[PDB]
């Protein structure tokens, strides 16, 4: 409900090294190839942050409809950008869980 | 071990097959049947029929 | 044997580190692409160099 919003300007971004920072699947872009993000550049980048359950991660995409997309974090229909989602089994897991 | 889930190692394996007009030195294991001509027929020739 | 984060990598018209300098496949690649975890093989505890 109170997910972070991070503006990023006014630099130089290098694509080439979220691969070696976090252990994901996919890295996931709708508009743009990830490997060629270095030749054309945009005019701002935005950096969101949230942590969401399994069974929503599917909920992360533009025309989509649940829970997650309906009353926390809607996608716009023209939505373009990269997707990262990983798992934090062996950082935010408690044994009498995590609340 | 103890890296995420992202990061583990993975056996890659490569096949390629050849499409081209070279006769079929080596393909899978089907049935020939004998030849016989001058009738209205389906034949099949390398993998395509007709 | 590569690292899980190159798998999508393997593939016709992809750039990047593996495709860019190690393994290119070609334009007009007719085959399978076979990848799976070696977790129990291919690891070690002071590290598999």
């Amino acid at each position: 409900y109170a997910w972070n919003r991070k503006r990023i300007s006014n630099c130089v971004a290098d694509y080439s090294v979220i691969y070696n920072f976090a252990p994901f699947f996919a890295f996931k872009c709708y508009g743009v190839s990830p490997t060629k993000l270095n030749d054309l550049c945009f005019t701002n980048v935005y950096a969101d942050s949230f942590v969401i359950r399994g069974n929503e991660v599917s909920q992360i995409a533009p025309g989509q409809t649940g829970n997650i997309a309906d009353y926390n974090y809607k996608l716009p229909d023209d939505f373009t950008g990269c997707v990262i989602a990983w798992n934090s089994n062996k950082l935010d897991s408690k044994p009498s869980g995590n609340y | 071990p103890t890296y995420g889930v992202g990061h583990q190692p993975y056996r890659v394996v490569v096949l390629s097959f050849e499409l081209l007009h070279a006769p079929a030195t080596v393909c899978g294991p089907k049935k020939s049947t004998n030849l016989v001509k001058n009738k209205c027929v389906n034949f099949n020739f390398n993998g395509l029929t007709g």
